[PDB]
RNA sequence: AGGUUUUGCGCGAGUGUUUGGGUGUAAAACCCGCACGCGUAAUGAAAGUGAACGUAGGUGAGAGCUUCGGCGCAUCAUCGA
RNA sequence: AGACUAAUCGAACCAUCUAGUAGCUGGUUACCGCCGAAGUUUCCCUCAGGAUAGCAGUGUCGACCUUCAGUUUUAUGAGGU
RNA sequence: UUAACUGAACGUGGGCAUUCGAAUGUAUCGACACUAGUGGGCCAUUUUUGGUAAGCAGAACUGGCGAUGCGGGAUGAACCG
RNA sequence: AGGUGUCCUAAGGGGGGCUCAUGGAGAACAGAAAUCUCCAGUAGAACAAAAGGGUAAAAGUCCCCUUGAUUUUGAUUUUCAGUGUGAAUACAAACCAUGAAAGUGUGGCCUAUCGAUCCUUUAGUCCCUCGAAAUUUGAGGCUAGAGGUGCCAGAAAAGUUACCACAGGGAUAACUGGCUUGUGGCGGCCAAGCGUUCAUAGCGACGUCGCUUUUUGAUCCUUCGAUGUCGGCUCUUCCUAUCAUACCGAAGCAGAAUUCGGUAAGCGUUGGAUUGUUCACCCACUAAUAGGGAACGUGAGCUGGGUUUAGACCGUCGUGAGACAG
């Protein structure tokens, strides 16, 4: 016949029993999500200053 | 019993009492970048890009800037663990937060401070502390003599 | 609900590539043919002794059906379809509604 | 009733599949059977060879 | 016990009954302990008592485990780049609230004490001022800790 | 009562290896000795990895030995608990000094035929017994095929289990978009 | 019988003798090899095509080693090929 | 009269298929030690039942990383009882 | 992107610790693998809905019985210690 | 307390001029209300629809032009397992509308208005395959829509059993017992009035406070591997809310006959016609012919008239098997 219906009497000890975990924070987040034209002027940037530091060895004065 | 998107926003999207009409346009010329701490706060006479009523309140971290929005990071609880949301929200809806504004004084006056007293030569004692119980004085009856008091007797006022 | 006789719009065509002029036409279903691989398969499950093998529906709710626009371009006969929302009454081509002239 | 991750499972034991069931425990046996033929062939066989070109 | 007030007396180190610690008063834990006030009793210790319950309940802490106090060489390996090298330096820094107050009294583990003598009170489960034996006495916990211990 | 959070908590770590080799024991005696009196902690690191697993002892190879004896390191000492195995790969080999667990046929050839030594991890006590111009190394341990199935779910992009690779098996609902969903 | 994770063992870019043959103190023990199974290469419905610009890359952490300047395994995050 | 057809009839008796199926009652065999729950979310011709998440055990691995917290203080936001 | 080396992101180099920038605790840090039982609940202070009311039916935060003995309420699963 | 299975080529998009409902005062027929004019007028009007939010050189209203209600795939939000469906938000690459321009536009100002696998059918490239080799028919493939499941995460489906069967349930009804007392029964408090005059000899409106478990309801805690389920016959005991008997107090108590109250349950409380009756109504005697309990006392104490198995008849209902607290 009838029963209960719903309940929230042991929720709240069940999930405070082995703690709320909150994620861990990072120091470089991801880029998913940002504007695409932003990304593919960001692509080219490193693309190109990595060049440089690589050039600053047989080359000179690329400070 | 139902569940919509704006159910139960009776009182929270609406305009306050004699406010209502045009927006003060100082709101538009703001500027946000990656790393800024806003928050949350809709205003109910813009219906586009506007957000869930669970984030009105919220305080979060700008990831996002676009022609008219910007991109949020805020977190939520769901039961026994935290997911980390990402909505988008028009700028009419934002503000910069003055949560970390007081942290950002602190620091500057703390650099100056350490500075000029490593020049000096006395300790700095920077760090704040806490309100430490009171100290022992002394309190003169001179031109202010004590008044004595007494319970009053029972009597009806209407 | 009416709409037009024809309207412009995108046309994906390997030369048109932009807005073009489309003819108007209403959507009709085919004839069914009886060669589909669906058809040739039913048609062998239910021959011999057994009687009925497939389910037959008898539970109608719904009173309308969905419209569906043909559309065919001016130039390069390239066709589009677009569907719309539900209907009672739909007819193309009718006659522009008159304002503020109402008497009866 | 799958519960966890697991394989799906198709195991072709519908049949009465106990009533065929061969076992080979007389490999041994057998394969003193046949070299006891091989050698009978070989003795018939006196000073040709037993296979064919 | 409900969950808030369970929180904060495992973060003072009261975790059984008839346990004792010392704090210093500011307004970060005077409040605090309003908080829990329907289960401890607290007051101003003087010279005297202090004086006893280094003595004969002092017990430290040395790499998580119980030792008793019995030598000075013991407090001199753990406290003594402070300065801290004999009883009365433990003492003195702990009646006399001094800059290294933090180390000196986490040192010391929680102070397990007996029932006391003469009993408590005919109902011991409500306030000082009404009459009962919890809550904040102000002067008068020198004479439960000499009963006590 | 005590009112505590955790009481009786075991350990984590293994004490002492699971298996029963006679000559694996008598190492762990040796390395408990060094570990117990001495103050390099390359000592307490060798004895652990003395206890693991099969799965926690990964091998390594010849390429990813002389991967690290670049950059001024082509006088160190190599050191591998673990097995030591060979590359097709590497054409020619360097001249090395290594001292692993065990070693394969082949492996032990190559290294000795560029003109080099193999070790084993007593000898090595004996030659350095605190470590002293070593470098230890680990293999790469994610690599096995057991680890891809793990955590599966949607929007994860983890392997199925499944009994054939091919067209008819889990591809046509959930996977493509033209059959009702993706993922 | 067929799967899956974990523990011990042998060999290791290979691994697995026993469907079968040779032999035997005979249902034991010992030896032999051509094929074959799994793995070494993926992706598409398919015809098909098919993995190095760099000392096999850059950045932030990392046990350990170190001539004290630095080199940085496993693994985590991120931008690239 | 649903009556009678070997004390059996609103479908006799005998052997086999047959150890026929059951989301339903009943039972389930020595000792000690350590840890120790749920009757709740979503879906099902689902409501005496299952899958899914949660609560629990065991096996570990990375450091001994020094980070964390069912709490307080200080600064600053949102609410319509 | 801006009229524009004017900006935006990512960077090289340098400077600021003498004290790394509130309290308390750290008798318990992070990640992973495989799986058992459960999915009929009931009681109490405070808030509270239908009902004349009920040892009635239905909810929120917390604490208990179920899964738990001991001293008190003479007796009694939920009360006090 | 209410609402949805719709409606719209404009009721979508852009631009531009204007301000509303209503009140005051005037003008031939004209009046309460037709058309015109001035002043005031914070939204009290309008925005397709239920309710809430929002809007004043507009999001309303009138005028001009159009089809962003278009093409390609991705990211994010609410319900949530952070799966699916519905709906929504911010960009990217194209082609357009409008405006002098900045700009705005990816359907309806925001919160609802809808749909999987298999099969059929249409649109697209000029694409792949029919496995001995070619060419044209035919068929099978890849990407996007439509045909529908309202029990709406989606089986193809009429009754009866009073001839009946099996596994279970006190998780679930019909009887006792337990908590409650609305209805049923009984008793009080104040006093407008009746009683010839006079509130309380005898009564009591409008209101209000209680008691009991011999009526009936509400709930489903205990029993479904069973507690024998109406009434009558015989027999014992208990309660008092007293019909008669003992002794008394009041009266609108002259006598007689009566009415109200107290102490009191020791002692009695009937014979018959009709009905299975419990209940009831008549005849007659008597001092009187009071009300109740005990598992609605009482079936190994009786009887079997009724209800409540199987046979059978009638009336109404059903096409029929059959149904009826007739
Ligand atoms: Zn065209």
């Amino acid at each position: 016949a009838k029963s209960k219906n719903s309940s929230q009497h042991n929720q709240s000890r069940k999930a405070h029993r082995n703690g709320i975990k909150k994620p861990k924070t990072q120091r470089y987040p991801s880029l998913k999500g940002t504007d695409p034209k932003f990304r593919r002027n960001h692509r080219h940037a490193l693309h190109g200053t990595a060049k440089a530091l690589k050039e600053f060895k047989e080359g000179k004065r690329e400070t | 019993h139902a569940a919509g998107l704006r159910s139960g926003t009776r009182y929270a999207f609406s305009r306050g009492f004699r406010k209502h009409g045009q927006i003060p346009l100082s709101t538009y010329l703001r500027t946000y970048r990656v790393g800024d701490i806003v928050d949350i706060k809709v205003n109910g006479a813009v219906q586009k890009g506007m957000p869930h009523k669970f984030y009105h309140g919220k305080t979060g971290v700008v990831y996002n800037v676009t022609k008219s929005a910007v991109g949020v990071i805020v977190y939520k609880r769901v039961k026994h663990r935290y997911i980390e949301k990402r909505i988008n929200v028009r700028i009419e809806h934002v503000k910069p937060s003055r949560s970390r504004e007081d942290f950002l004084r602190r620091v500057k006056e703390n650099a100056e401070l350490k500075k000029k007293a490593k020049a000096e030569g006395v300790p700095v004692q920077l760090k704040r502390q806490p309100a430490m119980p009171r100290e022992a004085h002394t309190v003169s009856i001179a031109d202010n003599k004590p008044v004595t008091l007494a319970p009053v007797a029972y009597e009806t006022t209407i | 609900v009416n709409v037009p006789k024809t309207r412009k719009t995108f046309c994906k065509g390997k030369d048109c590539q932009k807005h073009t002029l489309h003819k108007v036409t209403q959507y009709k279903a085919g004839k069914a043919s009886a060669f589909a691989q669906g058809k040739r398969r039913y048609d062998r499950k239910q021959s011999g002794y057994g009687g009925q093998t497939k389910p037959v529906f008898h539970k109608k709710a719904k009173t309308t059906k969905k419209i569906v626009l043909r559309l065919e371009c001016s130039v390069c006969k390239t066709k589009k379809q677009l569907p719309l929302k539900r209907c009672k009454h739909f007819e193309l081509g009718g006659d522009k509604k008159t304002k503020g002239a109402a008497l009866v | 009733a799958i519960k966890h991750n697991q394989q799906i499972p198709n195991n072709h034991f519908r049949k009465h599949w106990q009533r065929r069931v061969r076992c080979h425990f007389d490999q041994p046996g057998k394969k003193v059977t046949r070299r006891l033929a091989r050698r009978a062939k070989a003795a018939a066989l006196a000073p040709r060879p037993v296979d064919k070109l | 016990i409900p969950p808030k007030p369970r929180k904060i007396l495992q973060l003072l180190r009261l975790r059984q009954i008839n346990n004792g610690v010392f704090v210093k008063v500011t307004k970060a834990t005077a409040e605090m302990i309003k908080i829990v006030e329907p289960w401890v009793a607290y007051g101003y210790p003087n010279l005297k008592s202090v004086r006893e319950l280094i003595y004969k309940r002092g017990y430290g802490k040395v790499n998580g485990q119980r030792i008793p106090l019995t030598d000075n060489a013991i407090i001199e390996e753990n406290l003594g780049k402070y300065g801290i090298i004999c009883i009365e330096d433990l003492i003195h820094e702990i009646f006399t609230v001094g800059p290294n107050f933090k180390q000196a009294a986490n040192f010391l583990w929680p102070f397990k004490l007996s029932n006391p003598n003469g009993g408590f009170r005919p109902r011991k489960f409500k306030h000082f001022i009404e009459g009962g034996d919890l809550g904040n006495r102000e002067e008068h916990i020198n004479a439960l800790i000499r009963a006590m211990n | 009562g005590i009112d505590l959070r955790w009481k009786h908590v075991r350990s984590s770590h293994r004490k002492a290896p699971k298996s029963d080799n006679v000559y694996l024991k008598l190492l762990v005696k040796l390395y408990r000795f060094l570990a117990r009196r001495t103050e390099a902690p390359f000592n307490k690191v060798v004895l652990r990895r003395l206890f693991m697993s099969r799965i926690n002892r990964p091998p390594v190879s010849l390429s990813r030995i002389a991967r690290n004896l670049k950059n001024g390191n082509e006088k160190k000492t190599v050191v591998v608990v673990a097995t030591v195995t060979d590359d097709n790969r590497l054409l020619q080999v360097p001249k090395m000094e290594v001292a692993a667990l065990r070693f394969t046929a082949k492996a032990r050839a190559r290294i000795e035929a560029a003109g080099g030594r193999t070790l084993t991890l007593d000898q090595l006590a004996l030659e350095k017994p605190t470590g002293a111009n070593t470098l230890l190394l680990r293999g790469p341990k994610n690599a096995r095929e057991a680890v891809k199935h793990f955590g599966f779910g949607p929007h994860k992009h983890k392997k199925p289990y499944v009994r054939s690779k091919g067209r008819k098996f889990e591809r046509a609902r959930g996977r493509r978009r033209s059959r009702g969903f993706k993922v």
